RNA sequence: UAAGGAGCGAAGGAGGGCUAGAUUAUUGAGCAGCGAGAGGUGAAAUUUGAUGACCUGCUUAGGAGUAACAGAGGCGAAAGCGCUAGUCAAGAACGAAUCCGAUGAUCAAGGACGUAGGCUGGAGGAUCGAAGACGAUUAGAGACCGUAGUAGUUCCAGCAGUAAACGAUGCCUACGCUGUUGUGGUUAUGAGCACGGCAGAAGAGAAAUCUAGUAGGGCUUUGGGGAGAGUACGCGCGCAA
């Protein structure tokens, strides 16, 4: 029946904690915004699945509030010279926000690689642990 | 004593090579030297793909895969059980390894 | 104090392609149409070809950029302001055993706008043959990278936008290289990689 | 001359100097949206945020670097060399009925180059980070870990002269088994020439293994049980180290 009403989802997914942010699609106004540390109490779980899936439930209430349906999804992790592996996390604010009711549009991958690069934090020997 | 033929690395006829830093603790490691790593990993999880299927827009739907190369520094590798050690007469076998997903 | 209540939606329109009408924006409300100008105008937004077109699904590997650039009652109109591939189409094109031959080109529009155009081609190996790899001569990589610089230049210079754009949606350079340069060596994956708009004449 | 130097023809290479451009990325500022945490770890604290952080837009300012392709691949006397065009000298190899005719090998003294870190003067200053300062951990940590931070790290003109500067294997020149795989030319398309990798064999060696097989070919360096000692005195170079 009625037509797709879209916003922008952008997810960050690092080592240390997940960021959710719901925006129009130029990306120039705000709708909703969450982070894993929001919800949770203990710093060794703002990384965890479970809480980037709690942190997910309260952003897709205020999208439904705002009156939206359909969301495109691009998502990253730190890049540059750091890591570029998504973290754990970001796999599981995807699918909550498919057993909410929205539709999804489009997913993208936009981790900033760099062609070459600035020196690495670590010095020549690295972390020694 | 000289404990391999080839010294550990790849270098030959060549003086020096460009470095590169490990993904575990960034320690400098030689490219000819480093230990490396593939992968083709989906960005949607097997176990999400049959929500995806009543999820979509669109007709059918092809998942984006993310692709990377690795680099470990030996003590990393060895540590992450990507290497083992091996007896004398098995060390001398090279064969390719899987592409990670 | 809900300040999303005293929002304003527009809708945004583009040109030179099928579908008219793409989505639509907020803004906080205000008096004076100065202001609604200097809020709306210098925006920017990216459509994939597979939304603003119909077509091939196949076709999904392509993204357009589109700035804000005038005001009309409930309509903000929008110009072309770039292309780009998509991250998958890149990642997954580069494999071991052959070479990549890249290129950077600028041209002029007769609009007076510059453009700088990145492209990319792949070396191919051939059947009935036994070598593992199918690596390019270094001197024969610059025969084909002279090549592509006169189809650039044959193809996109001193046009209109309005040309461009349609030759972007065919993909007619591609097409052009894998055609004109087989005789030095056979070639596979040719495209245009990324445009970007340098300069825009100052105009009224 | 399957000794050397001069020259001709077509071609190949991250070899070197110079000129003019480039896609991103990391920091810093401006402005806009949002309204509570961010960072970091094995686990945490220093620390930063309502003077609006974090994250998302648009603008800008700088100084480094050339990811993936990329290899038991290429080039260089070694140290070393990876974006794109244009320009300037010289060299290596290959093809062949070009020219001169012993012009040659190795080398005390003497001369030129030499990663990094260091020093003298100028330019500049993004990122990283000796010293110094904190937060934790410990019996104690001055260290390892985290926050921060200076000299240096970049460029031009020079000094210095050391490295596990290593394939730990001097330079010319010989005689020598097989299979396989590369790089660049040439081809009666059968193969060759230069530079490599790999796997056996036979000999060799205390073995491990093989740049180590065979041998009164030529020339230089160099060792003679551990320690004291690469130290004392004298001398030569260096601004000092
Ligand atoms: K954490
Ligand atoms: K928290
Ligand atoms: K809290
Ligand atoms: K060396
Ligand atoms: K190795
Ligand atoms: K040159
Ligand atoms: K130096
Ligand atoms: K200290
Ligand atoms: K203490
Ligand atoms: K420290
Ligand atoms: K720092
Ligand atoms: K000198
Ligand atoms: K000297
Ligand atoms: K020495
Ligand atoms: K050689
Ligand atoms: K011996
Ligand atoms: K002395
Ligand atoms: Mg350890
Ligand atoms: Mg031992
Ligand atoms: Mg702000
Ligand atoms: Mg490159
Ligand atoms: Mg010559
Ligand atoms: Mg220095
Ligand atoms: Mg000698
Ligand atoms: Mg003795
Ligand atoms: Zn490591």
């Amino acid at each position: 029946e009625q037509r797709l009403n879209f916003a922008l989802l952008f997810i960050k997914a690092t080592k240390n904690d997940t960021i959710i942010h719901a925006t129009d699609l130029t990306g120039a106004e705000t709708l909703a915004k969450s982070s894993g540390g929001s919800k949770v109490k203990a710093h060794r779980d703002e990384r965890d699945p479970y809480a980037a899936m709690l942190a997910t439930q309260d952003v897709a209430a205020v999208l439904k509030e705002k009156g939206y349906n359909a969301v495109h999804i691009k998502i990253r992790g730190k890049g540059g010279n750091q890591s570029k592996i998504i973290g754990p996390g970001g796999s599981t604010v995807i699918r909550t926000m498919m057993r909410s009711e929205f539709k999804l549009g489009r997913v993208e991958d936009v981790t900033p690689v760099a062609t070459d690069s600035t020196r690495k934090k670590g010095g020549r020997r690295g972390r020694r642990l | 004593t000289k404990k391999r033929s080839n010294n550990g690395r790849s270098k030959k006829n060549r003086g020096h090579t460009r470095c590169v830093r490990c993904e575990h603790c960034s320690a400098m490691v030689p490219n000819d030297k480093a230990i490396k790593k593939f992968v083709v990993r989906s960005v949607i999880d097997a176990a999400s793909l049959d929500d995806l299927k009543i999820a979509t827009i669109y007709e059918e739907y092809e998942v984006p895969k993310s692709y990377y190369k690795l680099n470990y520094c030996v003590s990393c590798a060895v540590h992450i059980k990507l290497v083992r050690v091996r007896s004398r007469w098995e060390r001398k076998i090279r064969k390719e390894q899987r592409v990670s997903a | 104090k809900d300040s999303f209540l005293k929002k304003e939606k527009y809708n945004l329109r583009i040109e030179n392609f099928p579908v008219r009408e793409v989505g639509a924006t907020l803004v906080n409300k205000q008096s004076t149409v100065a202001a609604l100008e200097k809020k709306l105008v210098g925006r920017v937004f990216e459509a994939n070809q597979g939304d603003i077109t119909t077509s091939d699904s196949a076709n999904c590997y392509r993204k357009f950029s589109f700035k804000i650039d005038s005001l009309a009652g409930t309509n903000a109109h929008a110009i072309f302001n770039g292309m780009c591939l998509t991250s998958e189409k890149i990642k997954g094109m580069v494999k071991r055993g052959l070479t990549l031959i890249e290129g950077v080109k600028d041209v002029v529009t007769k609009e007076g706008i510059t453009l700088r155009i990145l492209t990319i081609a792949q070396s191919k190996k051939e059947k009935n043959s036994t070598k593992k790899t199918a690596y390019a001569k270094t001197s024969v990589v610059k025969e084909v990278r002279k090549n592509i610089f006169r189809i650039v230049d044959n193809e996109l210079n001193g046009k209109d936008i309005e040309q461009i754009v349609k030759k972007l949606q065919m993909e007619t350079v591609g097409k052009e290289i894998e055609k004109e340069c087989q005789k030095i060596i056979p070639l596979q994956n040719c495209h245009v990689l990324k445009v970007k708009v340098v300069k825009r004449p100052v105009k009224e």
